[PDB]
RNA sequence: AGGGCUACACACGUGCUACAAUGGCGCAUACAAAGAGAAGCGACCUCGCGAGAGCAAGCGGACCUCAUAAAGUGCGUCGUAGUCCGGAUUGGAGUCUGCAACUCGACUCCAUGAAGUCGGAAUCGCUAGUAAUCGUGGAUCAGAAUGCCACGGUGAAUACGU
RNA sequence: CCUCCUAAAGAGUAACGGAGGAGCACGAAGGUUGGCUAAUCCUGGUCGGACAUCAGGAGGUUAGUGCAAUGGCAUAAGCCA
C-alpha cells in the first residue's frame, strides 16, 4: 500500500481543496491497471505468445489471461479461437505495487523518454497509454530476453471527467510532460 | 558549401535584398545568382531564382540560410 | 556488458570490441581506452570490474546507439522536408555526393529494375 | 547571365578496388629509376587530429625543391569469422584552388561500414626481365586522373606438336 | 420429405403459381449442475491498420441458433466448465 497510503494521505485532501469535493467518498481513486500485450501474429509462430505470456507474467505479479478472437472474421483472417494476447488486469495491492515499479522504474527506465502524454485521457476520465516497447524492465534476464515486446496499459480511474483525471496520477509521480 | 571563411554572395542580390529588409516583403526577386548563400536578412522574403528555363518563387526560411539560393531550384526535368 | 546498450562484445580486444558500439570507430575506441585508463590488448570480457565501468561512464560523452541512429535520420529529414537538392535526392533514392546515375548506383537505388 | 554537355528504369565496351591469412593492423627498418620547376618547386621552424595555414631559405637547377619508394625484412597481434577482410553509401564538421564549389571540384577529420565469400554461356593478354605484382614521374593544368605516356623494384609457368 | 406466400384472422384446399431447402450431423453438438450474455458504433490505447487483443461509454434479443425457412429462445433453445 506504499503509494496507496500516499493517496489517502497526501492525495485526496489535495483534491479535496483543489476540487472542493463534499465527501472523501468521492475523490477519484485508483481503479486497477489492466495491461494487455496483444501478441497478435501468433497464428504461425504461436510460441511468441507463450513467450509474451511469461514476458507478461514477469511484469504483472499474477497470471496472464490469454485472450481469443471475437469476430473470428478478421480482415487478415483469424478464426473463432485464434489467441491474440493476454490482458491481465491488476489487483489493488499488486496494482499499486505495480504503480510503483512503474512511474518509478518503468517510465523512469526510459528509452528516450522526455515527457509523457497528457491526452491519454478518455471521456469519463480514464488514461491508458501503450509503452510502445517493453522497457526491458525486471524481465527474465534483461539482456537474455525474447525478441522485442511492446504492450499497452490502461488505468481506468473512478473519475467523472478527464479533467479530474488529471489531478489523480499527477497527484502522484506521473512523469507526464508540461 | 566549402568556402573556408566568408559566406560569399553576389553584390546584386545584396543591394536588392537589403531594400526588401526596409521596404518590407513584396514582389519576388528576379535573380540568377543562384550560387549565392542565403542570409537571415532575406528570411522569408519573396525571391526568384533562374534555372535554365526561367525563375522560381524562392522564399527564405529559418534554417534555410547557410545554403545557396540555387540548391532549392531543380534544373533538369525528369519525368 | 551493456556498456552503452545491448552490445556485449567479448574476447576481442577492448579497442576492436568497443567499436561494436554503434557510433564509434578505431579512433573514438582507441582513445576512450587510454582516456579511461585501459590498455588495447585487454579483453573487455577478461577485464576486471572497474576496467569496464569507466568505459560506460566515459563513452557517455559522445552520442551513440539510439540517439545517433535517431538524430542522424533527423538531419537527413531536416533537408528533405526542406526541399533542397540534398533531401530531394533521398526521397528519390539517388546519390547526393553528386555521382553518375546513368551508370553505377546499385548501392543507392539497388539491384536492376528491368 | 543562368542552365545544359556530370541527366537515369535500362543495356554494352574499357577499367579501378574487393572478396582476405602468399593477408589485414601496429611498431622498427633496407635497397631504385626516370623526370618537373622564377605568375614555379618550395625547404626550416611555428600552429593544426588532419587536409592545410604563417614566416620565410635555397634553387633556374649532377648545388635547392618536388621526395623519408612500395613490395620487402624483424617483431608482435589477428584466427578463417562476412570477420581488425572489403570498402560503396550517407550524416556531421572542415582545408584549399579560383569572381565564383547548389546544380557539378579535389581533399581532410569523426561517424556510418553495402554489395562482395573468386563470378554462366562465352571470352582477353601474355613465350622472359615477359606475365604477374609493387611503387615513382610527367603532359594537360587555377583547381577535378582509377585514363594516357613513362620509369624502376621484385619476378614466374609452358611450348609434344599444327 | 421439410419451410414461407397463395389461403379468404380455427383446420384444411388447386395450378407446368412465386421462393428456398432434405436423403444428413453430433458419444458430444446428448443429460445434468454451476456460471455467463451479445451485434454495432464513439472515445482512448505498442507493434494494430477498415476490422486481431485492452479500456471506458452508447447501444439493447440490430447478436447467436450445426444446415433452408417460419415460429421460438434471456427462467435463455444462445456461451463456458
Ligand atoms: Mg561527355
Ligand atoms: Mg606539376
Ligand atoms: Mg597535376
Ligand atoms: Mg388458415
Ligand atoms: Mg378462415
Amino acid at each position: 500500500a506504499k503509494l496507496h497510503d500516499y493517496y489517502k494521505d497526501e492525495v485526496v485532501k489535495k483534491l479535496m481543496t483543489e476540487f472542493n469535493y463534499n465527501s472523501v467518498m468521492q475523490v477519484p481513486r485508483v481503479e486497477k491497471i489492466t495491461l494487455n500485450m496483444g501478441v497478435g501474429e501468433a497464428i504461425a509462430d504461436k510460441k511468441l505468445l507463450d513467450n509474451a505470456a511469461a514476458d507478461l507474467a514477469a511484469i504483472s505479479g499474477q497470471k496472464p489471461l490469454i485472450t481469443k478472437a471475437r469476430k473470428s472474421v478478421a480482415g487478415f483472417k483469424i478464426r473463432q479461437g485464434y489467441p491474440i494476447g493476454c490482458k491481465v488486469t491488476l489487483r489493488g495491492e499488486r496494482m499499486w505495487e505495480f504503480f510503483e515499479r512503474l512511474i518509478t522504474i518503468a517510465v523512469p527506465r526510459i528509452r528516450d523518454f522526455r515527457g509523457l502524454s497528457a491526452k491519454s485521457f478518455d471521456g469519463r476520465g480514464n488514461y491508458s497509454m501503450g509503452v510502445r516497447e517493453q522497457i526491458i524492465f525486471p524481465e527474465i534476464d534483461y539482456d537474455k530476453v525474447d525478441r522485442v515486446r511492446g504492450l499497452d496499459i490502461t488505468i481506468t480511474t473512478t473519475a467523472k471527467s478527464d479533467e479530474e483525471g488529471r489531478a489523480l496520477l499527477a497527484a502522484f509521480d506521473f512523469p507526464f510532460r508540461k | 558549401r566549402s568556402l573556408k571563411k566568408g559566406p560569399f554572395i553576389d553584390l546584386h542580390l545584396l543591394k536588392k535584398v537589403e531594400k526588401a529588409v526596409e521596404s518590407g516583403d513584396k514582389k519576388p526577386l528576379r535573380t540568377w545568382s543562384r550560387r549565392s548563400t542565403i542570409f537571415p536578412n532575406m528570411i522569408g522574403l519573396t525571391i526568384a531564382v533562374h534555372n535554365g528555363r526561367q525563375h522560381v518563387p524562392v522564399f527564405v526560411t529559418d534554417e534555410m540560410v547557410g545554403h545557396k539560393l540555387g540548391e532549392f531550384a531543380p534544373t533538369r526535368t525528369y519525368r | 556488458a551493456r556498456i552503452a546498450g545491448i552490445n556485449i562484445p567479448d574476447h576481442k580486444h577492448a579497442v576492436i570490441a568497443l567499436t561494436s558500439i554503434y557510433g564509434v570507430g578505431k579512433t573514438r575506441s582507441k582513445a576512450i581506452l587510454a582516456a579511461a585508463g585501459i590498455a588495447e590488448d585487454v579483453k573487455i570480457s577478461e577485464l576486471s570490474e572497474g576496467q569496464i565501468d569507466t568505459l560506460r561512464d566515459e563513452v557517455a560523452k559522445f552520442v551513440v546507439e539510439g540517439d545517433l541512429r535517431r538524430e542522424i535520420s533527423m538531419s537527413i529529414k531536416r533537408l528533405m522536408d526542406l526541399g533542397c537538392y540534398r533531401g530531394l535526392r533521398h526521397r528519390r533514392g539517388l546519390p547526393v555526393r553528386g555521382q553518375r546515375t546513368k551508370t553505377n548506383a546499385r548501392t543507392r537505388k539497388g539491384p536492376r529494375k528491368p
